[PDB]
């Protein structure tokens, strides 16, 4: 509709519909970043819709790559993506983006990150999907029953000379 | 249908690692700064680079390989093209020469490209975490920046750069490959053993998957040492022009200048200051101008440069050292006296500077860095000219700056915040590292069953990105952050410091001394 | 096989100091080739040249290993068909050699199985070792602040009359005598009497059993020798050590005294070769010469070479290009200061300016 | 004062020598690179 | 060698009117085969020591 | 041989950035521009500038681009004159290079006239006497070394002392409201710094793409070969000269860095067969710089206010290049690294600065008297500082300690936060009026503020800001006392 201009005043392509379709056809969410890279190279900066699609692919994708990658985390990738969007692109995440993050936290069983995201949605957005808040609490209380509330080695009593400093 | 080369003359003279050519009458002729092949055998060729074109028709050649095979009278063929080397993701995890030949271990990019235009760049706004608290706070580095590392021999110039490469391993594994930081480590005039030791060190931490090594050892001719930085940056410009970020380390430019001096003098170039060629500034100037932060319109990729430079007796008045300092956007000065004084990394904050400023810091680090900067400034002056708050916290900040391995962002920022808000005022300076170790690798609240926080715990490594988004001084994270620090301080003082201050036995004293020294090398 | 240029005949065209130009009608032999002067010239000893540059397709510039006295133009020269080769193997143990590999101990013939050229390529990356361990010397300063590494490279930087030679002898007595492997002593531009004293010392200690098995080889090109010899004796000594390391997988000690004279010798010839001097007056190829030499002094997967090199600092100026460039080629650096010695402190090590690579808790306790 | 004066008078002597040496090295390099051409004179007329 | 020289001569348009001549040179670097050079165009069909 | 336009020559020698050209009909005049018409498979055109005549047919030249892919005997065609650059109001808001070609990717520029970059300097009779103070909004400059309109200003400094920052502050304070035009010449400096300047100027509306701009940019930077860095200054100066003469306007001329012009010529000097002079600069160092500097002057037609940044290599002001530039300036601002290391910005050493208009006839008597008193007090304070280290502060007399206490306040009161260094400092900048600076310092000298805390003068503007900071300091101190009292 309205032409966008870049930092130096040159115009940027705004027709970012085909790229979203490409993102919605990926198998592993690392391939989504490649699409974002191609968009930037083609002077087609992503919009809010593009980032949400990327988050959706991350949540719905099996893994980062065809082969496993050590210490890979879906939550970390999405949060970094949001950091890029808000800080280095000046775009405010909407409710949809945070919901995807909350779904990932619930799905992965990380019930402590869910609490933080729950407050974020209750602070920036308007509340949280009460379906997901309840799911996270269920995961937390399962840990209490099973005893996996904190890593066990932390609970072990220690002393001044009883700590192994690697 | 023949593989017809372009013969341009014969080899006239050979002087070490350089040669001269005489053109055969009535031949096409060779172009300046092009690659030529000296036919050492009907099937074997030695690479050379054109450097001079004299009135007599004679040609100055810089030999690159198979020098021992070169003899006077051999034929020379002209490719007619500049130097191009392999580039791509298929080179990562490998050791290569400036010519692209792989070195066994136990797309073509032009090496003479021009730097990005003025309107092809963007302001530096993305941080590059070295992993060291001193640098990340007081000497910010941003992607697309040239940060010199100047110091004396045996001061940590190589270690800090290698640690910076390693610190990206953990980050790259979690975030998308879009924001991953690739590494090009260039060794110039170094020992072959050191390269192997570096290769093993990178492999141990798994950094080879995101890193490649370009080596021109001492035994190799000066030509390779002269082209290594240009070849290395070329491999890093592949990612820059494709919306990705790279980090190029040059170890070190000091030995590159010597090689260029050797080549110029042998080829009858007039010497200049300290016998260096007149155009020695222009050599590094065009090398470091190629490291930039491309604009949104060209992809947003970047190349970050960490050239290393050696001084003699902490003399930064030398020729090449001054030239490089007048080129880079900042300098990290490693001081010998601090290094021997126990401060490691021996970063001299007074002599170090980053011209990018806070723009190359994350929103979370800006507030901590800004306030930390004022305290240290007062601390430097107070002692130079009384337990005032600036002097109480300044010493503890200095103690927290001693490190041996790069630190995760979450661990470093939290510790700095604690020391900033006075949580370490009651902690003795000697025990600061021990306090930090327990905070990071332990949780006193859980140990003593007094932890009421819901999510904020130091063992939840995923909190790093939430901190990096919202800041520590935000209502989401601030309330629980203070509670955890308050509990950790109270528990630490009560259960640990009291016993530590009550030790008199020689056996216990020695045991404590070992513990605290180990804590320095652990966190 | 046999070289295609052996027996090639050339004539002397120009003589300046130790630098001689030779014109070959059929074509100049390859660089580094060895040539023998055939004309009698009334000399008392033979004359040998080593090619270092090619002036044209027929003319080649060379350095003489002996004095060029009584050398006329048009003198006849014959190629030897290869580089300067020296004996290798156990036959050399217990013997004294010169730059050319000729025994100078006035004893029986060496009878070596074979010879190998002095100039050789260095070990590659894949042939490098990864073993770090402490060599106990018995000296307090070294073992504490700058411990030495087995199979590593050690340098003793010092002025004149500071204690470089004394420390080397102490290390020899405390290590070499009680050493399972072999030892090679390379004297380069040092006092001839010191070599004689060392030879007597090694005979008394029975490290050289004239009638039995010996563990030490001596290679000596001393101050009196012309610059050509002093620039190649180190190569020959290193070649013997390389053979022991690789062809036998045996640990070797390499005591070089003094390595600075090697660079000084190349500087003297470079001035005559017609090259523009670098800073101070040294040859522009100072770094490359050291790199080629030092990179050969390393421990591979086949064997180990522990090298101890004495470095002379001219005018007590540690910033001189020669010693300055050598720091990067050493695992351990031992800097000696004249003022410390004048205070009665021996050894005069300045610990603040010393360094070691194995000063790592992962290696030492 | 007697030890820092000697190092100041020793430094000025070295500084003068090195700067002059540099200049002469460049002078000799530009002289060496120069080559005399064929002499176009009446050689026979002699 | 003559056949190769003629083929190279045909390819070169500048030497269309020029008359072909062959000059033999002895190279000790090649043990077998031959090479042909014409107006800078060099064709190698030779082998040396293995 | 009058009109050499289209004359043909052949490349005879190529060594680095220096190329020798042979003309059968005679070498064109020196400073002539030549184009390499031969198709060498280059990505950029190659142009050369004649600098010397080796004989009646051979000429030595410096290239403006890289000499890669250049062969011998390559054809070369003269352009019929020296290097020409566009001039006029149509260049406003645009970025140019040494050759006068736009590099902003903003479309063709409508040029009605072009002028050669090499021109003869004004003669003695073309000199105008303009003694008027220039208010830069900086306490140190306006007081100790006031600037003069239509004059020449130098910022001598090492690396990292704040030369570029001061230039940015001067632009923000003098150029935004300038009646006339401005020309910025980047010479052998970082390319990113030029980019930041372009963005800031667009934001400040100095360069109005849609409207009317009032500044020109000419950039030859480090990446460029020495040939370009030795002529970019001439190109920008030519644009300013046109605005001065033809348009009769008062123009600003910022140059950063002028040293690179000397450095580039030294790099090529070796290959031109010239014996190096002392340190290692070219023998023509003084003459080449003088010709350029004399062109940068205010004549009877118009005025050029020139601000030039000089790099003092290794903080050695005895170096030939910095020293040679001191006699070609009307106001010198010498920056010192020691001052900066102490937290004082701008790191000006007032004892080493000087100004031509520091005379009572030009400036007000109060201004002259205040400045001299400040300088004398600073001089005396430095002598006392030697005593204070040997004897100690206790031994100083009553008079001496009053000098010490007053002088320390002067040292800290000279510091000022700039509006462009907010990221570096983290505080808003201040613009101090000339009258406020004089009154504030006058009161300080006579002890009107002896009871004010010393730190109240640190990184503030006028006297009013000093009082406010002191009040804030008092409040926080009272809070700390209250907290201690409760304990
Ligand atoms: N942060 C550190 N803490 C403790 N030791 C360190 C640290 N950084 C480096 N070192 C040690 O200091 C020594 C010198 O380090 P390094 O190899 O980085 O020096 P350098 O600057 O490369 O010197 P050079 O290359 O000239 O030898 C090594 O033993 C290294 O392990
Ligand atoms: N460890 C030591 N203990 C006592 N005296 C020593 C010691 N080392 C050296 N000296 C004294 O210093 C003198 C010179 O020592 P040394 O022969 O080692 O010199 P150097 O370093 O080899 O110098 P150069 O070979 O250039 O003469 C000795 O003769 C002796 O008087
Ligand atoms: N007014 C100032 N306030 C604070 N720091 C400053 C100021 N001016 C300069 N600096 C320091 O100097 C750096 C910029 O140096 P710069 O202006 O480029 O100097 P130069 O061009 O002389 O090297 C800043 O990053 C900061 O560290
Ligand atoms: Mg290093
Ligand atoms: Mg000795
Ligand atoms: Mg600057």
């Amino acid at each position: 509709a309205a032409k966008k201009y870049d930092l130096f005043g040159y115009e940027v392509d705004t027709n970012t519909a085909p790229w979203i379709e490409k993102i919605k056809k990926c198998k592993y969410y690392d391939e989504a970043g490649e699409v974002l890279v191609n968009m930037n190279v083609s002077n087609c900066p992503p919009d809010i819709a593009t980032y949400n699609a990327t988050l959706q692919c991350i949540y719905q994708s099996p893994s980062k790559q065809s082969t496993p990658v050590d210490n890979e985390s879906k939550f970390c990738a999405m949060m970094d993506l949001l950091e890029e969007m808000q800080h280095r692109n000046r775009l405010k995440p909407n409710e949809e983006s945070w919901t995807w993050v909350m779904k990932e936290c619930v799905k992965s069983g990380q019930f402590r990150l869910g609490y933080c995201i729950q407050q974020v949605m209750e602070t920036e957005c308007k509340g949280c999907p009460a379906d997901l808040v309840k799911a996270n609490e269920a995961n937390a209380q399962k840990a209490k029953t099973e005893g996996k509330e904190h890593p066990g080695h932390l609970s072990q009593q220690a002393g001044l000379f009883d700590v192994k400093v690697e | 249908f023949f593989k017809t080369t372009e013969m341009i003359g014969y080899v006239h003279s050979i002087d070490g690692t350089i040669a001269t050519l005489i053109p055969a009458p009535g031949n096409p002729g060779v172009a300046y700064n092009t690659i030529i092949q000296i036919q050492v055998s009907p099937t074997t060729f030695a690479a050379g680079l054109v450097f001079n074109l004299e009135k007599d028709g004679r040609i100055g050649i810089i030999l690159m390989d198979n020098i021992t095979e070169v003899q006077s009278g051999q034929k020379v063929m002209a490719t007619g093209q500049l130097l191009h080397i392999p580039v791509g993701a298929g080179v990562l995890g490998k050791v290569v020469n400036p010519l692209g030949h792989e070195v066994p271990v136990g797309t073509l990019g032009k090496v003479d490209t021009g730097a990005p235009n003025i309107v092809s760049r963007s302001p530096v706004n993305y941080n590059l975490l070295t992993g060291f608290k001193a640098v990340d706070t007081m000497i910010p580095i941003g992607r697309g920046q040239r940060e010199l590392i100047v110091g004396d021999r045996q001061t940590g110039k190589t270690s800090i750069a290698v640690s910076t490469i390693i610190n990206q391993v953990r980050i790259n594994q979690q975030i998308l490959s879009k924001n991953a930081v690739i590494s090009i480590y260039v060794s110039i005039g170094q020992r072959c053993s050191n390269v192997a030791r570096i290769h093993r060190l990178l492999q141990s931490y798994g950094a080879l998957r995101y890193t490649t090594v370009m080596a021109a050892t001492a035994a190799e001719p000066a030509g390779l040492q002269y082209l290594a930085p240009y070849a290395g940056v070329t491999m890093g410009e592949y990612f820059m022009n494709r919306g990705r970020h790279c980090l190029c380390v040059y170890d070190d430019l000091s030995k590159q200048a010597v090689a260029y001096r050797q080549i110029s003098l042998l080829l009858r170039r007039p010497p200049g200051r300290e016998a260096y060629p007149g155009d020695v500034f222009y050599l590094h100037s065009r090398l470091l101008e190629r490291a930039a932060m491309l604009s949104p319109g060209k992809g947003g990729g970047s190349v970050t440069a960490l050239p290393i430079v050696e001084t003699l007796s902490n003399d930064v008045t030398a020729y090449i050292v001054t030239n490089v300092i007048s080129i880079t956007d900042g300098q990290i000065y490693l001081d010998t006296k601090l290094f021997t004084g126990g401060q490691r990394p021996a970063v001299n904050i007074g002599l170090s500077v980053s011209r990018v400023g806070s723009s190359a810091q994350n929103a979370a680090m800006k507030g901590v860095a800004g306030k930390l900067k004022g305290i240290l400034a007062e601390y430097r002056k107070l002692a130079a000219d009384v337990q005032t708050i600036p002097m109480i916290r300044g010493a503890r900040f200095v103690a927290l700056f001693n490190q041996k391995q790069p630190s995760y962002f979450m661990n470093a920022i939290v510790s700095l915040y604690a020391c900033l808000n006075g949580y370490l005022d009651d902690v003795k300076v000697q025990y600061v590292k021990f306090y930090e170790y327990l905070l990071v690798h332990r949780d006193l609240g859980i140990m003593y069953g007094t932890a009421k926080n819901k999510f904020f715990y130091m063992y939840v490594q995923e909190l790093n990105y939430l901190i990096r988004f919202f800041t520590l001084n935000s209502p989401i994270l601030h309330g629980e952050l203070e509670e955890m620090l308050k509990q950790h301080t109270h528990l630490f003082l009560q259960h640990y410091q009291s016993k530590m201050n009550a030790i008199k036995s020689e056996k216990d004293v020695k045991a404590l001394k070992n513990l605290l020294y180990s804590c320095k090398r652990a966190v | 096989p046999v070289a295609d240029h052996k027996g090639r005949v050339g004539h002397v065209s120009q003589v300046i100091g130790a630098v001689v130009d030779v014109h070959f009608a059929d074509g100049v032999p390859p660089v580094l080739t060895a040539l023998d002067v055939v004309d009698k010239l009334g000399r008392d000893e033979p004359l040998t040249l080593e090619i270092v540059q090619h002036l044209d397709a027929h003319t080649g510039r060379c350095i003489a290993m002996q004095t060029t006295d009584l050398l006329k133009l048009k003198a006849k020269v014959v190629s030897t068909g290869g580089n300067i080769s020296v004996p290798v193997g156990r036959e050399t143990l217990g013997r004294i050699f010169n730059v050319l590999g000729d025994a100078i101990d006035q004893r029986g013939p060496v009878g070596e199985k074979l010879r190998m050229p002095i100039h050789a390529v260095a070990p590659k990356l894949a042939d490098q070792a990864a073993e770090d361990a402490v060599l106990t010397t018995g000296i307090k300063v070294i073992d504490l602040i700058l411990p030495y590494c087995k199979g590593g490279k050690i340098g003793l930087f010092g002025g004149a009359g500071v204690g470089k030679t004394v420390i080397i002898m102490e290390l020899i007595n405390n290590v070499a005598k009680g050493h399972g492997g072999f030892s090679v002593f390379a004297g380069v531009g040092e006092r001839t009497r010191e070599g004689t004293d060392l030879y007597l010392e090694m005979m008394q200690s029975k490290v050289i059993d004239l009638k039995g098995e010996s563990k030490c080889v001596l290679v000596y090109g001393q101050m009196n020798e012309p610059p050509g010899a002093r620039a190649r004796v180190a190569q020959s000594a290193l070649t013997m050590a390389e053979y022991f390391r690789d062809v036998e997988g045996q640990d070797v000690l390499l005591f070089i005294d003094n390595i600075f004279r090697f660079t000084q010798a190349n500087s003297e010839v470079s001035a005559l070769l017609g090259r523009i001097p670098a800073a101070v007056g040294y040859q522009p190829t100072l770094a490359e010469d050291l790199g080629q030499l030092q990179e050969r002094i390393t421990s591979t997967t086949k064997g180990s070479i522990t090298s101890v090199q004495a470095v002379y600092v001219p005018a007590d100026d540690i910033t001189d290009p020669a010693p300055a460039t050598t720091f990067s080629h050493l695992d351990a650096t031992t800097v000696l200061d004249r003022a410390v010695a004048e205070s009665g402190i021996y050894p005069a090590v300045n610990p603040l300016e010393c360094a070691s690579r194995i000063m790592d808790p992962d290696v030492i306790s | 004062q007697q030890r820092t004066s000697s190092l100041y008078n020793k430094t000025r002597q070295f500084g003068i020598t090195a700067a002059l040496i540099e200049i002469l090295s460049a002078m000799s390099s530009l002289e060496g690179n120069a080559m005399k051409g064929v002499r176009r004179n009446k050689f026979w007329e002699g | 060698a003559r056949r190769v020289a003629e083929e190279l001569h045909k390819g070169l348009k500048e030497l269309a009117d020029y008359t072909l001549v062959l000059k033999t040179v002895v190279d000790r670097t090649i043990v077998k085969g031959f090479a042909v050079e014409l107006a800078g165009q060099y064709v190698n069909k030779a082998e040396g020591q293995q | 041989v009058a009109d050499h336009k289209g004359r043909v020559g052949h490349v005879s020698q190529v060594i680095g950035a220096v190329v020798d050209v042979h003309f059968a009909d005679g070498v064109p005049p020196v400073l002539t521009a030549l184009d390499v018409v031969d198709k060498l498979g280059r990505d950029e055109p190659l142009t050369l500038e004649i600098v010397q005549h080796l004989d009646a047919h051979t000429g030595r030249c410096i290239a403006m681009q890289t000499t890669d892919l250049l062969k011998l005997k390559a054809k070369v065609v003269s352009t019929g004159g020296n290097i020409s650059v566009p001039v006029g109001r149509e260049t406003l808001g645009r970025i140019f290079n040494v050759l006068g070609d736009a590099i902003d990717q903003r479309g063709p520029v409508g040029e009605k006239l072009r002028m050669p970059i090499h021109a003869v300097a004004p003669k003695l009779a073309d000199q105008a006497a303009e003694d008027a103070v220039l208010t830069t909004g900086i306490k140190v400059i306006d007081l100790i070394l006031p600037y003069c309109k239509g004059g020449k200003i130098g910022l001598f400094g090492g690396a990292g002392v704040g030369k570029t920052v001061i230039i940015m502050e001067l632009i923000n304070n003098v150029a935004k409201g300038h009646g006339g035009f401005s020309v910025f010449a980047g010479v052998g400096e970082r390319t990113r710094e030029g980019t930041d300047l372009y963005l800031e100027m667009m934001q400040s509306k100095v360069i109005d793409l849609k409207g009317e701009s009032k500044c020109v940019l000419v950039y030859g930077q480090m990446n460029e070969p020495p040939g370009a860095r030795a002529r970019v200054a001439q190109s920008a100066l030519t644009m300013a000269e046109y605005f001065r003469d033809v348009e009769g306007q008062d123009v600003l001329l910022f140059i950063d860095n002028i040293f690179r012009f000397t450095q580039a010529n030294s790099e090529v000097s070796a290959l031109l067969g010239r014996i190096p002079a002392a340190v290692g600069y070219q023998p023509t160092l003084a003459e080449d710089l003088g010709q350029l500097q004399e062109r940068i002057t205010s004549t009877t037609k118009g005025s050029i206010t020139s601000v030039q940044a000089v790099y003092v290599p290794a903080d050695d002001i005895t170096d030939p290049a910095p020293a040679t530039t001191f006699s070609h300036l009307d106001a010198t601002t010498v920056l010192d690294r020691a001052v900066a290391e102490s937290g004082i910005y701008p790191a000006v050493n007032p004892l080493e600065c000087a100004s031509r208009i520091m005379d009572p006839d030009v400036i007000s008597v109060d201004h002259y008297n205040v400045a001299q008193d400040v300088v004398q007090m600073l001089t005396k304070y430095r002598e006392l500082q030697d005593i204070i280290a040997v004897l100690g502060i206790d031994e100083l007399s009553e008079e001496d300690k009053l000098i010490v206490d007053r002088a320390r306040k002067l040292v800290k009161f000279l510091s000022q936060p700039f509006q462009v260094a907010e990221v570096f400092t983290g505080m808003t900048g201040h613009y101090v009026q000339l009258d406020d600076t004089i009154d504030s310092f006058s009161g300080l000298l006579m002890g009107t503020y002896d009871q004010v805390p010393e730190m109240a003068f640190y990184m503030v503007g006028g006297i009013n800001s000093v009082l406010e900071k002191a009040k804030k300091m008092a409040e926080e101190a009272a809070e700390l006392e209250k907290m201690r009292r409760a304990r």
